[PDB]
């Protein structure tokens, strides 16, 4: 379905943003 | 035509859009309806991500179609 | 029979499969056609996710059916 694909893509993009936040952390401290 | 967009939380928003209206127009309508930015909204139709340059007619979006909205951080 | 798989980039891939063919065979065909590994490939059809232990006939996949392909990171 479109909804479960959207939820999976949202969870994957949230993992990508958490990796980006970890990279921002590694920049800061 | 009338179209429906479903979010990840189950919220459904009904909008009035034309076949010649692009996905950017749908994003602007969603921004007017809810306040989510167009760059923070991703549209999915029939398992494929909709392109902002492409229109609703290019994506074969008809009346009463259901799209998936994803909120971007 | 002939089946169609659509990705997020809009590219459609045509595959020759049978109703008794499992989703593992479809993943192997997609790996042969595009190079995407089966472990990172997810198939969506008729509101349900394709299981490796299930076949196309179990999912009621007919001729000229359209499935959605998702590539995992």
């Amino acid at each position: 379905s479109d909804l479960m694909l959207a939820q999976m893509l949202q969870m994957e993009y949230d993992r990508e943003y958490d990796a980006q936040l970890r990279r921002e952390e590694k920049k800061f401290n | 035509m009338q179209i429906f967009v479903k979010t990840l939380t189950g919220k459904t928003i009904t909008l009035e859009v034309e076949p010649s209206d692009t996905i950017e127009n749908v994003k602007a309508k969603i921004q007017d309806k809810e306040g989510i930015p167009p760059d923070q909204q991703r549209l999915i139709f029939a398992g494929k991500q909709l392109e902002d340059g492409r229109t609703l007619s290019d994506y074969n979006i008809q009346k009463e179609s259901t799209l998936h909205l994803v909120l971007r951080l």
